[PDB]
């Protein structure tokens, strides 16, 4: 109950750090 | 653009699985037969713009929040839902590179997370999830914003 959701919390503020447009 | 995803659902998964000490093609299947391009391949970059980015990905995680496979827990009954998950509010708030590198990274995840427990079969069964999620949810965010090749572009 308490690992899926604070695990996607992880994998979502890397992914603003990088993710990123174009170029 | 866009000629078999799935290769590079089976490549990443296959490498993450490769760097933990396990075998794709051992309980993969593939779905097909373990081939990958050789070099100079257009999908084969794509591959490789994913296993530099998932590295960098899981690096960062692995440094910040500690790695993946020491936290998550899946089981032969929650494997499916746990993985549908923490896609779902990951890519709930928003689709994005930034969202789909972690969808690739917790594929890898969660198969070594299988493999270690007791679910090797569950690495062709998230094979499955993550594919069909990459090709049926967010592939039509890929071609959106540049599809592999921006991918590509920015980690690339």
């Amino acid at each position: 109950g308490g690992t899926m959701e604070n695990l996607s919390r992880r994998l979502k503020v890397t992914g603003d750090l990088f993710d990123i447009m174009s170029g | 653009m866009s000629q078999s995803n799935r290769e590079l659902v089976v490549d990443f998964l296959s490498y993450k699985l490769s760097q933990k000490g396990y075998s794709w093609s051992q309980f993969s299947d593939v779905e097909e037969n373990r081939t990958e391009a050789p070099e100079g391949t257009e999908s084969e970059a794509v591959k490789q713009a994913l296993r530099e980015a998932g590295d960098e990905f899981e690096l960062r995680y692995r440094r910040a929040f500690s790695d993946l496979t020491s936290q998550l827990h899946i089981t032969p009954g929650t494997a499916y839902q746990s993985f549908e998950q923490v896609v779902n509010e990951l890519f709930r708030d928003g689709v994005n590179w930034g969202r789909i590198v972690a969808f690739f990274s917790f594929g890898g995840a969660l198969c070594v997370e299988s493999v270690d427990k007791e679910m090797q079969v569950l690495v062709s069964r998230i094979a499955a999830w993550m594919a069909t999620y990459l090709n049926d949810h967010l592939e039509p965010w890929i071609q959106e914003n540049g599809g592999w090749d921006t991918f590509v572009e920015l980690y690339g």
